[PDB]
């Protein structure tokens, strides 16, 4: 999981 | 079971801010991605942004940029947003839900809040030609869906998603990913989807179906909806 976006 | 409580309703004066929290309880709250969408009455669902409560990182949609802030409290597992200078284009029921791999599967129920009397031209624009369908029980129904713009990832997933919106509840996911059944929901109800044209089938139509289904777009930033169809049974 990103942690700067949700966007895959 | 997840749990996302959310605080009580308010009713609020023009220009005062309110600020409302989303408790979570049943996960780890520092692994995943808050988000907050806003549902207006005649006006569907609409994406406010989102938020990571370990790095706290948030993301808005330009619309809402200076109206909504989103903050989180690792100490409380809870997730806040704050609408400034209230304006009654805010009345609405505001939502969190738990981003749990792009699947916005957990929502909480809903705060409503009453105010008393050239930007996002990227946008990814989700079309629902039909605002309605009526149906007889037992026979079958497809709700189209188009987007602006292709939801294929280089991944090679496309990024589309189905909800159902059951009168007094939340929205609920019904399919993730274009094609894909969440738990629980039964094999009448499927997805498709050829270049940016999505196709929601039921088989045959019953009770439990009715309410509004939207389809949505989690491919980028901001996250966006189509209007909805409503789907209501047909009396002979
Ligand atoms: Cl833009």
């Amino acid at each position: 999981i990103n942690y700067y976006t949700s966007e895959p | 079971e997840v749990q996302l409580q959310q605080s009580g309703a308010e009713l609020v004066r023009p220009g005062t801010s309110v600020k409302m929290s989303c408790k979570a309880a049943g996960y780890t709250f520092t692994k995943y991605w808050i988000g907050w969408v806003k549902q207006r009455p005649g006006h569907g669902l609409e994406w406010i942004g989102d938020i990571h409560p370990g790095s706290f990182y948030s993301n808005y949609n330009e619309k809402f940029k200076g109206k909504a802030t989103l903050t989180a409290d690792t100490s409380s597992s809870t997730a806040y947003m704050q609408l400034s200078s209230l304006t009654s284009e805010d009345s609405a029921i505001y939502y969190c839900a738990r981003d749990y791999y792009t699947n916005y599967g957990d929502w909480g129920q809903g705060t409503s809040v009453t105010v008393s009397s050239g930007g996002g031209g990227s946008d990814i624009v989700m079309t629902q030609a039909a605002p309605s369908v009526s149906v007889t029980p037992g026979e079958s129904v497809s709700i189209s869906c188009r987007s602006s713009k292709s939801l294929l990832h280089r991944n090679g997933n496309t990024y589309l998603f189905w909800f159902l919106q059951r009168p007094g509840q939340s929205p609920q996911l019904l399919i993730y990913r274009m094609s894909n059944l969440a738990s629980g929901v039964p094999d009448r109800f499927s997805g498709s989807g050829s270049g940016t044209a999505f196709t929601l089938r039921i088989s045959r139509v019953e009770a439990e179906d009715v309410g509004v289904y939207y389809c949505m777009q989690h491919l980028e930033y901001p996250y966006t909806f189509g209007s909805g169809t409503k789907l209501e049974l047909k009396v002979r």
